[PDB]
């Protein structure tokens, strides 16, 4: 029913800006308050802010009232937060989720914006074959993160194993994705779809 | 026991129309809808939009009132406390406890922070006793307004 | 300002134990407490609401319990279902500030890698890169060595490895190693196991 959709997977420079966005659907947008979590990679949760999108109305965690500006569009039912001076430590996953007529609890939850700040350039991932059996898929020279696969279009889920992807030592990533008894890679920072 | 009640009302009233500037007609961000409880209940919106001036009003207005009260009738208000706020005290600390009860409930997120515009009160006994809701018109001067409402109906108990 | 003191940071346990974790506040937030649970890259969903309310769809092993500083998610039986992290939030008052974490993990029985390994495919090797994976799937102690020897020499410095996180459906971990024969050493097997 209620439904947070998030920006997609953004590759931001360093002390530029980048502006996500929260599609609310299933409820009055109007009336309820959202609210924006950050998480930095195997790291806990970070208290952003909030915003109502009716009034307007806003409150922040000091350490981010420098780095981020919370907006809402009721014509659209979408939230906004900017960040601004992109430093490494603003690396992280971005979360929204909606709360009640105070901000309380946060109850649905959108999916979250990967967002990697760096001055290095997209590359879109090679994704190479490998041979109960294992069989896999090794997904190799990528950035940024991250990468989905599947397997049979998500037939196959039982037995799947997708690996914590590794930093080589160029500064590229790789992961492989291996099922024991076709693989679909997906990376949208380059918009690639690979079916091998 | 209803002329104390009728004290309170007028002194906030009064102390509201005074410091915190409000009147009969000016608009209220905060609407009372419904009211729930031989008790007879009437909402007086006296709404104003500085919510902190209201519970300075509506606390001096307690104040006297408690301060106005005879030997007898205070030593029966540490009672009341307990069975509304859950909260004891004593006749030489009541006024203090009353204003931190006050002080840390209606700064609390599910008061300031709420964005409701029209407000549900509700208490559960009452024993013909007239009652009297001022709305403050903010969730802040509402919430004191509530608090003392409790103190008063638990009072009509006796 | 309110800090938020989620004890402890790590947690084993066998299936059906009892689990508890702790929340400390510096002020009295007055039930005003929110428990949630991440699983691995998911976001977080709401447990249990104002101190003490299970949410809907949670099942009924997660309990909470609390006065004023003092606040508990408990978990009578645990199963492995419930492995993951696990937050506190207070929303007693702005700014809202979140727990440290919990990571729950699941004691079982020991239990031995399968390994299997790949062969550099012929795509990798036209593109003049050769990558040798090494796949060890489902051990329990998580501790594992993976040794690479080519042409029976011990190569170092040019392997990279991945584990991943508990399965649910077997308490197991999988772990990935790859080279730009591989001798497996786990606490389950006698002697170390080599494919090549």
């Amino acid at each position: 029913q209620i439904q947070l959709q998030q920006s997609g997977a953004e590759l931001a420079r360093p002390g530029a800006s980048v502006k996500l966005s929260c599609k609310a659907s299933g409820y009055t947008f109007i009336t309820y308050w959202i609210q924006w979590v950050k998480q930095r990679p195997g790291q806990g949760l970070e208290w952003i802010g909030a915003i109502y999108p009716g009034d307007g109305d806003t409150r922040y965690t000091q350490k981010f009232k420098a780095k981020a500006t919370l907006t809402a569009d009721k014509s659209s039912s979408t939230a906004y937060m900017q960040l601004s001076t992109l430093t490494s430590e603003d690396s992280a996953v971005y979360f929204c989720a909606k709360g009640d007529t105070y901000p309380a609890a946060m109850d649905y939850w959108g999916q979250g914006t990967s967002v990697t700040v760096s001055s290095a350039s997209t590359k879109g991932p090679s994704v190479f074959p490998l041979a109960t059996a294992a069989l896999g898929c090794l997904v190799k020279d990528y950035f940024p993160e991250p990468v989905t696969v599947s397997w049979n279009s998500g037939a196959l889920t039982s037995g799947v194993h997708t690996f914590p992807a590794v930093l080589q030592s160029s500064g590229l990533y790789s992961l492989s994705s291996v099922v024991t008894v076709i693989c679909n890679v997906n990376h949208k920072p380059s918009n690639t779809k690979v079916d091998k | 026991i209803q002329t104390t009640v009728n004290t309170l009302s007028e002194r906030i009233s009064s102390k509201l129309e005074q410091e915190a500037n409000a009147s009969a007609q000016t608009k209220c961000d905060i609407e009372i809808g419904n009211f729930y409880i031989g008790c007879n209940i009437t909402v007086k919106n006296m709404c104003s939009a500085d919510a902190d001036a209201q519970l300075d009003a509506v606390l001096s207005a307690a104040t006297e009132t408690y301060s106005g009260l005879t030997p007898e009738q205070k030593a029966y208000v540490p009672a009341m406390f307990t069975a509304a706020l859950n909260i004891q005290t004593s006749v030489n600390t009541v006024v203090r406890d009353f204003e931190n009860y006050v002080k840390q409930t209606c700064n609390s997120s599910a008061v300031v922070d709420n964005k409701l515009k029209i407000q549900n009160v509700i208490i559960d006994e009452c024993y013909p006793t007239n009652l009297e809701f001022i709305n403050t018109g903010s969730s802040k001067g509402n919430c004191a307004i509530k608090a003392l409402m409790q103190l008063t109906t638990k009072a009509t108990t006796q | 300002d309110i800090q938020m003191t989620q004890s402890p940071a790590s947690l084993s346990a066998s299936v059906g134990e009892t689990v508890t974790i702790t929340c400390r506040t510096s002020g009295n937030i007055h039930n005003y407490l929110a428990w949630y649970q991440q699983k691995q890259g998911r976001s977080p969903q709401l447990l249990v609401n104002n101190a003490k309310t299970l949410a809907d769809g949670v099942p009924s092993r997660f309990s909470g319990s609390g006065s004023g500083t003092q606040y508990s998610l408990k978990i009578n039986s645990l199963q492995p279902e419930d492995i993951g992290s696990y937050y506190c939030q207070h929303f007693w008052i702005t700014p809202y500030t979140f727990g440290g974490g919990t990571k729950l993990e699941i004691k079982r029985t020991v239990a031995a890698p399968s390994v299997f390994i790949f062969p550099p495919s012929d795509e990798q090797l036209k593109s003049g890169t050769a990558s040798v994976v090494c796949l060890l799937n489902n051990f329990y102690p998580r501790e594992a060595k993976v040794q690479w020897k080519v042409d029976n020499a011990l190569q170092s410095g040019n392997s990279q490895e991945s584990v991943t996180e508990q399965d649910s459906k077997d308490s197991t971990y999988s772990l990935s190693s790859t080279l730009t024969a591989c001798e497996v050493t786990h606490q389950g097997l006698s002697s170390p196991v080599t494919k090549s």
